């Protein structure tokens, strides 16, 4: 069953996240495996979703879910393996920094992942750079789709506790009764000024810090170009509703250069 | 506004679409299963509805319970005592994938009074998911009618209130409906409940969305009248009864029309 798979190493976090290699063809994959709450809850509602909507989801950005196999008792997840994610690769670049061309090139692949999303009416729901996944030739995609959830047109009221603290949306932290694609593209802004400083941009401590800290920053990033800063702007605009689309912003001039390098790997 | 989602909702109406026809069980599988009838088939959504109402689950919860049900049925054989086992673990799984709030497991076991194990229920969870290999996000009726009722100036609660109440009762009958595809039935439901209500028809606006015209919705809309103006005798009541609540503004009081003029 998983008796082609060779484990590896652990790769972290539930369920448990394994490197190993398939035996016969040499592929290396990322394994998570998922217990099956047998006698009492049956398979988690977070491996429904992740499972169903990644199966949906094939795109060059979007984590590829390559198998799923079943036992009685676990559930193992095959992935596709990529070799560290984002979050590693701005703290092993703190004092370095990432070049400009990296991180455009990053956010552009991260906005057509995120545009494929939402297109297939798929919200993240938890993009932050721990759940970003970078490979040696260039390439970002999205992962983690645990929190994601299939949404309808018009959105109904969904779950409330999503998206962490520091990456998550005004419209979130304070209680609108609906929320949308824009929570992704919040998340998104936060994450391509981190990017550029290599720091988290709205560090709160609690809901009322967190609130206080977007307020403080953008009405109650210096080495970004003035392109740059025209697209963070519409990233993380207040309204929802003003809010740039990942659509619209892949048409955004501070895109019109870009290219894609490797990492500084 | 980014609620109804304007940079994405054609393209998701697109996929939609297809995807319907990926997830439309097949039509008439019934007459493969040796054992069960549509007429149980009809009895066990009836009583889907009960649940969704005794725990306020969304309707959403309930068409998906139906897709994965009629998909399951397709490729299944199963015998008449295990299909509210089958019902009972599709309601669990669309729970899981569409509840904010799932019931849990032991409310699964106790509506099914005595009949089945917990056991029984969470093994056929797992069967249900290995059968339709984690599909589970199909389009249903319900999500082409909320796009379709954006195209309303401005909404009216009881075309909104009817519309569901109509492609409910579909549910609960795989002849005729199983024929017919989501997005189909809810044409069909949102032009029966406006004329109903406003004596307005089926809006230009929507031909262009979704390629159909009155003439294409045609065979659904004679069947769905049907079903509309006999719904009182039907042996299946619970979906008139639940749309009698002011929740639903007691919808399923109002009378049919007579005739529908084409
Ligand atoms: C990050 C990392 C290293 O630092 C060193 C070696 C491998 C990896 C790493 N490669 C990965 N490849 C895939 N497909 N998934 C992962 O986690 C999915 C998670 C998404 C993030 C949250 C948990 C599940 C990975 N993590
Ligand atoms: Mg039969
Ligand atoms: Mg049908």
């Amino acid at each position: 069953s998983m008796e082609n798979f060779q484990k590896v190493e652990k790769i972290g976090e539930y369920g448990v996240v394994y490197k190993a290699r398939n035996k016969l063809t040499g592929e290396v994959v990322a394994l998570k495996k998922i217990r099956l709450d047998t006698e009492t809850e049956g398979v988690p509602s977070t491996a429904i979703r992740e499972i169903s909507l990644l199966k949906e989801l094939n795109h060059p950005n979007i984590v590829k879910l390559l198998d799923v196999i079943h036992t009685e008792n676990k559930l193992y997840l095959v992935f596709e393996f990529l070799h560290q994610d984002l979050k590693k690769f701005m703290d092993a670049s703190a004092l370095t920094g990432i070049p400009l061309p990296l991180i455009k090139s990053y956010l552009f692949q991260l906005l057509q992942g995120l545009a494929f999303c939402h297109s297939h009416r798929v919200l993240h729901r938890d993009l932050k750079p721990q759940n970003l996944l970078i490979n040696t030739e260039g390439a970002i995609k999205l992962a983690d789709f645990g929190l994601a959830r299939a949404f309808g047109v018009p959105v109904r009221t969904y779950t409330h506790e999503v998206v962490t603290l520091w990456y998550r949306a005004p419209e979130i932290l304070l209680g609108c009764k609906y929320y949308s694609t824009a929570v992704d593209i919040w998340s998104l802004g936060c994450i391509f000024a981190e990017m550029v400083t290599r720091r988290a941009l709205f560090p709160g401590d609690s809901e009322i810090d967190q609130l206080f800290r977007i307020f403080r920053t953008l009405g109650t990033v210096p080495p970004l170009d003035e392109d740059g800063r025209s697209l963070l702007s519409q990233m993380l605009h207040y309204d929802p509703n003003k809010r740039i689309s990942a659509k619209a912003a892949l048409a955004h001039p501070f895109f019109q250069d870009v290219t894609k390098p490797v990492p500084h790997l | 506004g980014v609620n109804e989602v304007p940079d994405y909702h054609e393209d998701i109406h697109t996929y939609l679409r297809e995807m319907e026809v990926k997830c439309k069980p097949k039509v008439g599988y019934m007459k493969k299963q040796p054992d069960i009838t549509n007429s149980m088939r009809a009895i066990l959504v009836d009583w889907l509805v009960e649940v969704g109402e005794e725990y306020k689950l969304q309707n959403e919860t309930l068409h998906l319970a139906v897709n994965y049900i009629d998909r399951f049925l397709s490729s299944m054989s199963v015998l008449r005592g295990k299909l509210q086992l089958v019902g009972t673990a599709a309601m669990l799984l669309a729970s899981k994938f569409e509840e904010i709030y799932p019931p849990e497991v032991a409310e699964f076991v106790y509506i099914t009074d005595d009949t089945y194990t917990k056991k029984q229920v969470l093994r056929m969870e797992h069967l249900v998911l290995k059968v339709l290999t984690f599909d589970l996000a199909a389009p249903t009726i319900n999500q082409f009618l909320t796009q379709y009722f954006l195209h309303q100036q401005p909404a009216n609660c009881k075309v909104e209130s009817l519309a569901m109440f109509l492609g409910e009762l579909s549910l609960i009958d795989a002849d005729p409906y199983l024929k017919y595809l989501p997005s189909v039935i809810a044409a069909a439901a949102f032009h029966l409940a406006l004329y109903t209500v406003t004596g307005q028809s089926w809006p230009e606006s929507l031909v262009q969305k979704t390629g159909y015209t009155l003439e294409t919705l045609k065979p659904c809309l004679l069947d769905l009248h049907q079903t509309y103006l006999r719904a009182p005798q039907h042996a299946q009541q619970s979906i008139r009864e639940k749309y009698k609540n002011s929740k639903y503004h007691g919808v399923s009081l109002l009378n049919p029309p007579e005739t529908l003029n084409l």
